[PDB]
């Protein structure tokens, strides 16, 4: 069924499960024709697989020849999502695949239902969770290995870096989508939050920078009164 | 002209023959229907007076057999019993034709009605459907439920309906999934049509005997499978021509024929807004549409 705040300890339980997040796969920017007509063209996607409890990313890269003589994208996006998800889990072995899938949109259901009738046993499931995972592509290593793609590719993350090894994967999920959500509010006072001191750096096989626990502290007040500032710029308020 | 005789009335029932219905008082000297067209199928069905619960009745066919009606106090129901014995059964309607105790199944002779609903509505395909093989006549009733219900519970008193399920692995064919699923032409024809009914005369049966059992006992199974097969039809891309011009023939039909005070229950809005306005044969059900849309104005 839909998943929502009552049941959201299930997501740390210790039943796999994945999250997808479409909203990155067919991606445009529309311009003006020489003729003064409208005319998009696609940039390379990406599809948001996310285990909540382990922080494993399996981010699957939609190159646009994907889309090459093909019609309704929109429409096409969502199958193709679910055929690639779909693939993943025939990849992994069977004590890795999933017994739930969370779908951040409903408009996914029926298209990965379909593809998934081998696996009956697999539930796939709604969210009445805004989660902020279209703001995946604000992180900069995520958009730079997206964007400078030639050719269909799966490249993997911990998005949680090593904050396992400190707090529990509710804290940590909670920490990911604070900073999702302010990314997404609004991405350049996000990213000057997180690196305005030099001193803190990303290591190399990492996304967010290495913060101490108190610095973690620091910068999620922060995050939070960002979001906070742009609620009242927002509404007036 | 074949006749349908009764052993007596004992309990106040309401009566339907085909689209048609009657009254009959608690022990009224009522000895049954005579003038059935032959040719066609036929259904008697029953409604009790003093309990509207449990409509039943009988699927039959005159060329297979002399059926008359016999109440059983211990059952509680009218119960249709085959006589071996012809030159028996002729006597005992003549002496009830003299007595002028039948009531006349009162076809007007320009009404094709009944034709227009079974056209392809056969006694040997609904005792496939309803089984149960020492009898030429088959048993419905309101409560009655279909297989694919019974999947989601006695298995001798169900409807075989064939199962129609979008997603299944039957409906879709891997490799094809975006394909299979926003067009059921795969279904419709390879998998329906030459697979399982063989022919589209096949299919239009079961279809017409469901909106029959949905309309004429109120069975919710039945009901479903009716909108199942032409929701299937509807949202095929490739469809034969003659296919789609009978089925506009055959729902036509059915729309005229239903009670406009039971629309409410036996029409799914989904389904026919579906249907009529979004699918692929959205204009290829002219006289349908027009008979909806002037009816039913309300469900669309
Ligand atoms: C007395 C009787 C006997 C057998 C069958 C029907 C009737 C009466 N019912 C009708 O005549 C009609 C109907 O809609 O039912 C046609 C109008
Ligand atoms: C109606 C009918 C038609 C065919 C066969 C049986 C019946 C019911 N049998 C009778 O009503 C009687 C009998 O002795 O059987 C009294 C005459």
């Amino acid at each position: 069924g839909a998943m929502n705040s009552s049941n959201y300890a299930e997501l740390f339980n210790n039943d796999i499960k994945l999250f997808v997040d479409d909203t990155n796969v067919y991606r445009v920017t529309v311009h003006k024709t020489f003729e003064g007509n409208v005319a998009t063209k696609a940039i390379n996607g990406c599809i948001f697989t996310l285990n909540p409890k382990t922080g494993h990313l399996f981010l699957k890269i939609i190159h646009t020849s994907v889309w090459a003589g093909q019609k309704r994208l929109s429409q096409l996006a969502k199958w193709k999502t679910a055929e690639e998800v779909s693939a993943l889990v025939r990849s992994l072995p069977k004590e890795e695949q999933p017994k739930q899938i969370i779908v951040t949109r409903k408009a996914m259901l029926d298209p990965l239902e379909v593809h998934m009738l081998d696996f009956p046993n697999i539930a796939i499931r709604p969210t009445e969770l805004r989660l902020p995972f279209s703001a995946a592509m604000s992180i900069d290593k995520l958009s730079d290995v997206v964007m400078k793609a030639t050719e269909p590719q799966m490249v993997l993350f911990n998005i949680y870096d090593d904050w396992l090894d400190r707090i529990s994967s509710y804290t940590a999920f909670s920490r990911l989508t604070l900073l999702l959500r302010a990314l997404k509010t609004n991405e350049e006072s996000a990213k000057m939050i997180l690196l305005s001191d030099p001193t803190i750096t990303i290591k190399s096989y990492h996304l967010w920078p290495s913060f101490t626990d108190e610095q973690w502290i620091t910068i999620e007040s922060q995050m939070r009164d960002l979001i906070l500032t742009e609620y009242g710029r927002k509404y007036n308020v | 002209m074949n006749t349908v005789p009764f052993t007596s009335a004992p309990i106040e029932v309401t009566i339907g023959i085909d689209q048609y219905s009657f009254n009959v008082k608690e022990n009224q000297p009522f000895h049954g229907i005579k003038d059935i067209p032959i040719g066609h199928v036929h259904v008697i069905h029953f409604q009790h007076a003093d309990n509207s619960s449990m409509r039943y009745g009988y699927w039959f066919d005159c060329r297979m057999g002399n059926f008359y009606i016999q109440y059983d106090p211990k059952d509680g129901l009218y119960k249709m019993m085959e006589e071996r014995d012809g030159a028996k059964f002729e006597n005992i309607v003549h002496n009830f034709k003299e007595r002028q105790m039948m009531v006349s199944y009162p076809k007007i002779d320009e009404d094709d009605t009944w034709y227009n609903l079974t056209e392809f509505v056969q006694m040997d395909k609904i005792r496939k459907i309803v089984r149960k093989d020492e009898n030429q006549f088959s048993y419905v009733d309101s409560s009655m439920t279909t297989v694919q219900e019974n999947e989601l519970s006695d298995p001798a008193h169900s409807l075989n309906y064939t199962v129609i399920n979008f997603k299944s692995r039957e409906a879709i064919r891997p490799g094809h999934e975006m394909e299979d699923f926003l067009d059921k032409s795969y279904y419709l024809n390879t998998v329906m049509l030459q697979g399982i009914f063989k022919n589209s005369s096949n299919y239009f049966g079961e279809l017409q005997f469901a909106f029959l059992n949905a309309m004429f006992f109120g069975n919710y199974g039945s009901s479903l499978q009716w909108h199942a097969m032409i929701e299937l039809i509807c949202s095929s891309a490739t469809v034969p021509k003659h296919m789609l011009d009978k089925l506009d023939e055959i729902l036509y039909y059915q729309i005229k024929t239903l009670p406009e005070q039971y629309s409410d229950i036996l029409l799914n809005e989904r389904v026919w807004n579906i249907c009529l306005y979004s699918s692929f044969q959205k204009n290829s059900l002219h006289n349908t549409e027009k008979i909806m849309e002037n009816k039913y104005p309300e469900l669309l």
